[PDB]
């Protein structure tokens, strides 16, 4: 119907783009985070579950001021017997965190995107999310 | 400004059915992985499977360098495009080009993160010892996402799988390996 290559192409660009704002918002603006994630979308955070946009809001206004730097970005349409009718693609990130208070740590971050037509630009969004420190147990 | 991380915990499942669900599935899947022939899964791929390999930006890993993909460094299109095994053809004969593994499955910290009747999404943390080769003896630590369907029978079939492979650090290590005599 449509070739793989194109989306592979559309999932690189939008992994690539929706990481640099992510990160960006994550340090800079954290309050507009939130709006970055679909209603129903999840998180799972080092075994911890966060469940809803208001629950996820509430979650980074609690986390301390972070620093991320990001190291590794991989990405990969995801299969439509997967996500019927809907446009999707898996992220997977790798870097290292500061959180004010807490020494640095490198961390491992993946999510599913979802794309949302809209009157102007498509608009990626995730719709699930997990996190975890490489040394969560320490 | 607030400075407390909340607690860390092991493996999220969320329903005994998932945990049973998974867990099975993984036990199966490395069992076939270490064999030292992984064609067997092949019945576990979807025809139109996609997985591809990433290390830490940098050696003793030199085997996973020339299949690593980082889209942040590398910018061409047809390049990053390459680099993406598709096919259930493709994706299996390239996991057997890897080295030879033994995998610490029941020491795998699992997070199952998305859900549907369609979809489900976990990924895989923990380490596997190279049997052979020119870093035989050394311990690798991974994250392995999966994102699976469904499968005919009443297991996982894999449409989405990407594994992410670094050097055990010291504490890694130390923990993995110790046995010391029992204390009080």
């Amino acid at each position: 119907s449509v070739d793989f290559k194109t989306y592979v192409d559309q999932a690189c660009r939008a992994a690539e783009e929706f990481v640099n704002v992510y990160y960006t918002t994550m340090d800079k603006r954290r309050r507009l985070l939130s709006r970055l994630y679909m209603g129903t979308a999840t998180l799972v955070w080092n075994g911890n579950a966060v469940s809803g946009q208001e629950s996820l809001s509430e979650f980074f206004e609690m986390l301390p001021s972070s620093e991320f730097q990001i190291s590794v970005v991989d990405c990969q349409p995801v299969h439509d017997e997967a996500t019927p009718s809907q446009t999707t693609v898996l992220v997977v990130i790798c870097g290292s965190v500061k959180f004010e208070g807490n020494k640095q740590r490198d961390f491992n971050q993946n999510f599913i995107l979802t794309a949302q037509a809209s009157p102007s630009n498509t608009v990626w969004k995730i719709a699930s999310d997990c996190f975890r420190f490489q040394d969560w147990a320490s | 400004a607030p400075t407390t991380l909340p607690p860390c915990k092991g493996s999220y499942f969320g329903t005994e059915n998932l945990k049973s669900l998974v867990l099975h599935f993984l036990q199966q899947y490395y069992a076939i992985y270490d064999s030292g022939d992984r064609q067997g899964l092949l019945d576990a791929y979807h025809d139109g499977a996609c997985c591809s390999l990433s290390i830490p930006f940098i050696s003793s890993l030199a085997e996973y360098f020339k299949d690593s993909r980082n889209v942040k460094k590398l910018k061409d299109p047809t390049l990053r495009f390459r680099l993406l095994k598709h096919t259930r053809l493709n994706v299996v004969a390239f996991l057997n080009e890897l080295p030879k593994t033994q995998h610490d499955v029941n020491s795998f910290v699992v997070d199952i993160s998305a859900q549907t009747s369609t979809l489900l999404c976990f990924s895989v943390n923990g380490v596997f010892k190279e049997v052979d080769g020119k870093s035989r003896d050394s311990l690798r630590a991974f994250t392995r996402t999966f994102i699976a369907v469904p499968a005919s029978n009443s297991g996982l079939c894999i449409v989405n799988d990407e594994l992410f492979v670094r050097n055990a650090s010291s504490e890694e290590i130390q923990r993995a390996f110790a046995m010391p005599a029992p204390t009080p």
